[PDB]
RNA sequence: UGAAAGCGGGGCCUCACGAUCCUUCUGACCUUUUGGGUUUUAAGCAGGAGGUGUCAGAAAAGUUACCACAGGGAUAACUGGC
RNA sequence: GAGAAAGAGAGUGGCGCGGACGCUACGCCGCGACGAGUAGGAGGGCCGCUGCGGUGAGCCUUGAAGCCUAGGGCGCGGGCCC
RNA sequence: CCACGCGUCCCCCGCGAGCGCACGGGGUCGGCGGCGAUGUCGGCUACCCACCCGACCCGUCUUGAAACACGGACCAAGGAGUCUAACACGUGCGCGAGUCGGGGGCUACGAAAGCCGCCGUGGCGCAAUGAAGGUGAAGGCCGGCGGCGCGCCGCCGGCCGAGGUGGGAUCCCGAGGCCUUCCAGUCCGCCGAGGGCGCACCACCGGCCCGUCUCGCCCGCCGCGCCGGGGAGGUGGAGCACGAG
RNA sequence: AAAUACCGGCACGAGACCGAUAGUCAACAAGUACCGUAAGGGAAAGUUGAAAAGAACUUUGAAGAGAGAGUUCAAGAGGGCGUGAAACCGUUAAGAGGUAAACGGGUGGGGUCCGCGCAGUCCGCCCGGAGGAUUCAACCCGGCGGCGCGGUCCGGCCGUGCCG
C-alpha cells in the first residue's frame, strides 16, 4: 500500500457560501472572476470574506471605522468591509468617509451621508477599483461575541476567568464551594 | 436585470423539465430548448426564436425588440420566411450577424431552422 | 448524566403535567367572541361612551413607576365633593367612584 | 422537519447510533442532575464551581421595585436628547446650557464611562457617580438632583 | 408608495418602515464584466488546454 | 435599479388611456426568493388545525 | 537568637490525616434584622475546631430448604480441554 | 506553455458579406496523488412512501391504481423506465 | 568539429525563402474476405441444465461463532430515537445598540393576513461587583496662588486630548527598467530593492471600576461627627479597555 | 353580573389526521356474540353488478355437484360474490438428477421471446449527365427591425444626484 494517514486529507474551508441569497451569489460571481483573473490578493481576501458565515464576518461599528481610518497615512482612501457598518452612537463628529460594505444600517447611512461621505456597494466598488487599490480592508471585532466568555480553560480550574453557564446571575447561583475559601476551596 | 432573473428562473421555473438525468426548458423562444443562461428566451433584452409557421411551409423568426421590455404584447416581432432552404438560412444568418443582434446563437438558430425545414419537407 | 459543559437546570416536569395543559387553539375564537360582545354592548348603550365611565389621573405607587401617570379606578369622594358632584349622581352621569381612595396631596 | 434529521440516515444500521457494546439503556447515571456530590463530582467541579453550599444573607420578601435604579453612562448621555439641541448649544455664543433630564428618559442614575463633549450641560438625575459628576464639572456643567 | 414607502420618503401608512436596501445595485453582471474599467486590469487568459 | 418608468393606466375598453402614474419603488425593492420561500413556509403553517 | 554574616514562619528529607449542610469559639466602634430609631436576639463576612479509617466523605442486623425476578457461562458445583 | 521582476502600449522632435462545439458558472474542463474498515461521525441521493402549497393548457373508459411476467433496458447501488 | 562573413578601437601571445522526410504534445488504413428468407444471424444480463475453481447460516453478546451459545417452520400486513419544554454550539435570514408583539386591540379559503407605536407594558441586550450597606469602568502638560532638609505638587484658567511592544492578511510611497532601427523625451498601466500606516487575532507590559489587605498624608460643609471624599502598593471578580445583540 | 373553566349532554362547522391489522372497543343485529359465581373481561366481522337482469329450459345423479343454453361489456363479477399477490398445492410444458439443497467467478449447451434484422447507414460541398419552375443578383415602392460612430439634431421622462 502506501503509508499515508488520510485524517487531514481534506481541507475543511468553504468553496461557496451556505446562503441561497442571490445578491450575495452575484457578488460571488463577480469576485470569483476578479480573484481568478487579477494578480491582486485583495480580491482573494474579499472572495474568502464573502464566502464566510455571519459569525465569521462580525459587524464593525462606525467608531472602529473612524479610528482605524484616522490612523495616519490612509487619508482619502476607501474603507472596505464585508460585514455590516453599524452606527455607533457614542461618537459625535463624523469625517468624510468612503465606505464599501454589504449592508449599512439606516441611521449609519444617514450619519455618513450627511457627514458628506459616500456609501458604495461591492459592484460599483469593483467598477471603481478592480484590483482594489486605494482601499483599507477592515474587520469587525470577532472575539466580541458573548459566547467567547465561555470558551477556553474551564471554570473550576485555577487561573481561568471563564464565565460559566449559570441560569441566573445571583447570590445563590454558583458562589459557594469552588468560589469561596470559607466554603471548601478556591480556584 | 438578466442575471437576477436567471437566479430565480434557473431552478423553480415551470418551463424547466427534469427527468432521465437530462434537463430542458420548454419556453417559447429557446433555441436548442435547453436550460441555460445563454439560450433562455425570457430574461434577455434581445432574443431570437425559430418557429414553424401556421401555414405548413417555412419559418417564422421571432426577434425581441429593444424599447418595450415590460410591454409583452408589442415586444416580439415576427417575420415569416417561406423560401428555399439556402436563402432561409442566409436570411437568418444575415439577420443575426449583420444586426449584431445577440450573436451567441446565430448558429443555433441556423441548426433549428434547418431541423424545421427537414421536418417540413415530406416524410419518407 | 450531564455532558461536558452546559447550564445545569431544573425543569419542573417531575409532576404529571400532560393531564393539566392549557392550549390556546381558541385564541382567535376568543378574540372574535370578545369583540362581538364589545360591539353588542357598545351599540346597546347607544350614545354613551364605549369605553365605560371616566377614570382619574392617578399615579403608580412604587419607586419603579411613580414618574408615570395612569388611568385609575375611580374618582375619590374628596375630589367629587370639591367638584360639587354628588357621590351617587356621579355613577349615573357617567363618572366612576371609588370610596377607598385617599388624597394626601 | 424529520425529512432532514439523523434518524433517516440511521435506518438499516442495527444499533441506531448508540453502539453495540454499551447500548442505549434507560438512565445509566441517574435522572437529571443527580449524583452531584458522589459520581458526577468531576463535572460539577470542572464546570460548575461554587454550586453546592450557602453564602450570604437571606432577604425574605424581596421587591425589585424597591431595589430599582437603572443606569445611563456619560458616553450615551447625549443620546437622550435630540441632535438639534447639541448643535444649537454648540452654535450658541450666549453661554446657555441645555438641560438633560435623564429621569424623563427613564434612567435613574448617571454613571461616567466615556468621553463627554465640551459643551456646558445641566444633568438632572436622581443619583450620580463621583466620576460622572467630576467629568460634568470639568466640561463645565451642573449636576441637579431630583427625587 | 404610501403604504410601502419610496427609497427616500418613509412609509406613510406604516409606523416605522422604509424599503430594504440593496446588497448590490448594478445587478447586470455582464455589463460590469465587459466594461473598460475591469477589462484593463486583468491578466491574459490561458485557455491552451494542456492534456497529459 | 434607481429609475422609475411611467406606467400607463388602461381604460376598461382595453386601449391605453391618457393617465400615466410612475412606477412605485416597491417594484424595485430587491427580489429574494429565499426570503419569500422562508416567509411562505413559516406562514402557511398558521392556518393549520391540530390532529391527534 | 548571634558579636556578626546569617539562620528561623515547626520537627534533617521521605507518612502521621478530612468536603457541603450543621454546631461552637475568635475578629472589627463592620453589614442586615426590612416603614423609622434605641436595645437584646438572630442572620452574615473571615479564621480555627467538632468528622466522615468504605479515609473525594450513606445514617443500617439476620434468615429463606416456602422462596421469587432481571440477567451471567464475566462466575462455582460435571465431563471435556492446556 | 514560455527556464529567467515586468507592454504582440499609445504620443513628440533628430471581387466574394464567411468563421464547428460551448457557459444548467451549483456549469464545463485540465492536471497529480489516492481508495481497508466494526462502534461511530459526516456528506450526496434525477433512491423510495404518504399528504399540502405551486406547477406540467400533465396522464386517464381509445382503459388510471394494483397484481403477474421465459420480454427490451438503464443505473456501482437504492431503484426506475418500457 | 553545434566553427564562417565583413569593417574598425583595445591587449597579451535581430523579420531570406520554398518544398519534403520523420524512432517527434497517446491509431490509423487514401487495405481486404466470407455468409445471408423459412433457417439462419445478433441479445453479456433474465429461464433451465452441465463442468472447473471457490464456497459452513443468518442476526447477535463476545477477547474469539459455522459452532455441541441463544432467537429463526414458511408467508402477508403491522413494528421501534417521536413530540413539548429548557440549555448549549454551529449555520441561514431580518433589523442592528438595539430588538421582539408572542398577550390585547382595530379591520369560503380566512382560526389566515394586515395594522397598532402615548398598546415596548415586558423580556433579553446595552455594566460590573459585594454576603451586605453600597460603589459603579484614560490621563498628561503649561501659567498663577525639600510647603519644607502638599522637586513633588493642594487649588484655580487654558492646551493636548482615549495607551504601548512584537508578529500580522490587506493596502501606501517607489532606487530601477519592461526593446523593434538609434538618441532625447511626455502620458497610460504593469514588476520590484528598500521604507511606511497597520484590520481581525494572538503573546506581553501598562491603565480603569467593585471587594479585600497594607502604608500614609491631604481635602469638603447646612448639620465639624464613631461624618463624607481622596491617594500609593499588592491581591479576589463570570468586569472595562470605542458595542453585538 | 362580566371577563374565566368544560375530554358529560343538545345542535353544528372544519381538518397538511386515519382509510377496515389504521382510526374509538365498535364503519356491520357492538358494549353484541362469548367467558367468569362475581367484581369485571370482550372480540371477529366492509365492497356482486350500472341495473338482479341472481342463471328460464334440456340432460346424468338421490342430492350436493356438473354439462349445455342464457343475462351482462364482463360470471376471467354466480348470493362471504371488486382487485385477487405471497407462503403452500394440483396439473401441463421444458430441463435435470448417486457427495442435502442452495450460492460467487468463468464460460458452454438448450429453450423462450426481442431485434418487425436477413444484400444493410446516411449528411454536406463538388464534377458530369438527363429534366422541370415564371426564377437569382442588381434596381423601384411600402412596412418592420437593429445601430457619436448625428463628435455636439430637436423634445420628453427619470435620479438611491446637486444648486438655485
Ligand atoms: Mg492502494
Ligand atoms: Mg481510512
Ligand atoms: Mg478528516
Ligand atoms: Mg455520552
Ligand atoms: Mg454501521
Ligand atoms: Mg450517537
Ligand atoms: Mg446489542
Ligand atoms: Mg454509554
Ligand atoms: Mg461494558
Ligand atoms: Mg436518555
Ligand atoms: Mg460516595
Ligand atoms: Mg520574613
Ligand atoms: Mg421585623
Ligand atoms: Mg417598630
Ligand atoms: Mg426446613
Ligand atoms: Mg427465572
Ligand atoms: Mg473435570
Ligand atoms: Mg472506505
Ligand atoms: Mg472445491
Ligand atoms: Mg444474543
Ligand atoms: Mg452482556
Ligand atoms: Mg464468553
Ligand atoms: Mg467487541
Ligand atoms: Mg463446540
Ligand atoms: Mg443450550
Ligand atoms: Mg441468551
Ligand atoms: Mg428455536
Ligand atoms: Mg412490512
Ligand atoms: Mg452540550
Ligand atoms: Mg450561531
Ligand atoms: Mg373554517
Ligand atoms: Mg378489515
Ligand atoms: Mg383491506
Ligand atoms: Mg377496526
Ligand atoms: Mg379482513
Ligand atoms: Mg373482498
Ligand atoms: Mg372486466
Ligand atoms: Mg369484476
Ligand atoms: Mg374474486
Ligand atoms: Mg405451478
Ligand atoms: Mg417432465
Amino acid at each position: 500500500g502506501v503509508d499515508i494517514r488520510h485524517n487531514k486529507d481534506r481541507k475543511v474551508r468553504r468553496k461557496e457560501p451556505k446562503s441561497q441569497d442571490i445578491y450575495l451569489r452575484l457578488l460571488v460571481k463577480l469576485y470569483r472572476f476578479l480573484a481568478r483573473r487579477t494578480n491582486s490578493t485583495f480580491n482573494q481576501v474579499v472572495l474568502k470574506r464573502l464566502f464566510m458565515s455571519r459569525t465569521n464576518r462580525p459587524p464593525l461599528s462606525l467608531s472602529r471605522m473612524i479610528r482605524k481610518m484616522k490612523l495616519p497615512g490612509r487619508e482619502n482612501k476607501t474603507a472596505v468591509v464585508v460585514g455590516t457598518v453599524t452606527d455607533d452612537v457614542r461618537v459625535q463628529e463624523v469625517p468624510k468617509l468612503k465606505v464599501c460594505a454589504l449592508r449599512v444600517t439606516s441611521r449609519a447611512r444617514s450619519r455618513i451621508l450627511k457627514a458628506g461621505g459616500k456609501i458604495l456597494t461591492f459592484d460599483q466598488l469593483a467598477l471603481d477599483s478592480p484590483k482594489g487599490r486605494g482601499t483599507v480592508l477592515l474587520s469587525g471585532p470577532r472575539k466580541g461575541r458573548e459566547v467567547y466568555r465561555h470558551f477556553g480553560k474551564a471554570p473550576g480550574t485555577p487561573h481561568s476567568h471563564t464565565k460559566p453557564y449559570v441560569r441566573s446571575k445571583g447570590r445563590k447561583f454558583e458562589r459557594a464551594r469552588g468560589r469561596r475559601a470559607s466554603r471548601g476551596y478556591k480556584n | 436585470s438578466a442575471h437576477l432573473q436567471w437566479m430565480v428562473v434557473r431552478n423553480c421555473s415551470s418551463f424547466l423539465i427534469k427527468r432521465n438525468k437530462q434537463t430542458y426548458s420548454t419556453e417559447p423562444n429557446n433555441l436548442k430548448a435547453r436550460n441555460s443562461f445563454r439560450y433562455n428566451g425570457l430574461i434577455h433584452r434581445k432574443t431570437v426564436g425559430v418557429e414553424p409557421a401556421a401555414d405548413g411551409k417555412g419559418v417564422v423568426v421571432v426577434m425581441k425588440r429593444r424599447s418595450g421590455q415590460r410591454k409583452p404584447a408589442t415586444s416580439y416581432v415576427r417575420t415569416t420566411i417561406n423560401k428555399n432552404a439556402r436563402a432561409t438560412l442566409s436570411s437568418i444568418r444575415h439577420m443575426i450577424r449583420k444586426n449584431k443582434y445577440h450573436p451567441d446563437l446565430r448558429m443555433a438558430a441556423i441548426r433549428r431552422a434547418s431541423a424545421i425545414l427537414r421536418s417540413q419537407k415530406p416524410v419518407m | 448524566a450531564p455532558s461536558r459543559n452546559g447550564m445545569i437546570l431544573k425543569p419542573h416536569f417531575h409532576k404529571d403535567w400532560q393531564r393539566r395543559v392549557a392550549t390556546w387553539f381558541n385564541q382567535p375564537a376568543r378574540k372574535i367572541r370578545r369583540r362581538k360582545a364589545r360591539q353588542a354592548r357598545a351599540r346597546r348603550i347607544a350614545p354613551r361612551p364605549a369605553a365605560g365611565p371616566i377614570r382619574p389621573i392617578v399615579r403608580c405607587p412604587t419607586v419603579r413607576y411613580h414618574t408615570k401617570v395612569r388611568a385609575g379606578r375611580g374618582f375619590s369622594l374628596e375630589e367629587l365633593r370639591v367638584a360639587g358632584i354628588h357621590k351617587k349622581v356621579a355613577r349615573t352621569i357617567g363618572i366612576s367612584v371609588d370610596p377607598r381612595r385617599r388624597n394626601k396631596s | 422537519p424529520s425529512r432532514l434529521r439523523k434518524t433517516r440516515k440511521l435506518r438499516g444500521h442495527v444499533s441506531h447510533g448508540h453502539g453495540r457494546i454499551g447500548k442505549h439503556r434507560k438512565h445509566p447515571g441517574g435522572r437529571g442532575n443527580a449524583g452531584g456530590m458522589h459520581h458526577h463530582r468531576i463535572n460539577f467541579d470542572k464546570y460548575h464551581p461554587g454550586y453546592f453550599g450557602k453564602v450570604g444573607m437571606r432577604h425574605y420578601h424581596l421587591k425589585r421595585n424597591q431595589s430599582f435604579c437603572p443606569t445611563v453612562n456619560l458616553d450615551k448621555l447625549w443620546t437622550l436628547v435630540s441632535e438639534q439641541t447639541r448643535v444649537n448649544a454648540a452654535k450658541n455664543k450666549t453661554g446657555a446650557a441645555p438641560i438633560i433630564d435623564v429621569v424623563r428618559s427613564g434612567y435613574y442614575k448617571v454613571l461616567g464611562k466615556g468621553k463627554l463633549p465640551k459643551q456646558p450641560v445641566i444633568v438632572k438625575a436622581k443619583f450620580f457617580s463621583r466620576r460622572a459628576e467630576e467629568k460634568i464639572k470639568g466640561v463645565g456643567g451642573a449636576c441637579v438632583l431630583v427625587a | 408608495d404610501d403604504l410601502y414607502g419610496t427609497w427616500r420618503k418613509a412609509a406613510s401608512l406604516k409606523s416605522n418602515y422604509n424599503l430594504p436596501m440593496h446588497k448590490m445595485l448594478n445587478t447586470d453582471l455582464s455589463r460590469i464584466l465587459k466594461s473598460p474599467e475591469i477589462q484593463r486590469a486583468l491578466r491574459a487568459p490561458r485557455k491552451k488546454i494542456h492534456r497529459r | 435599479a434607481c429609475a422609475r418608468p411611467l406606467i400607463s393606466v388602461y381604460s376598461e375598453k382595453g386601449e391605453s388611456s391618457g393617465k400615466n402614474v410612475t412606477l412605485p419603488a416597491v417594484f424595485k425593492a430587491p427580489i429574494r426568493p429565499d426570503i419569500v420561500n422562508f416567509v411562505h413556509t413559516n406562514l402557511r403553517k398558521n392556518n393549520r388545525q391540530p390532529y391527534a
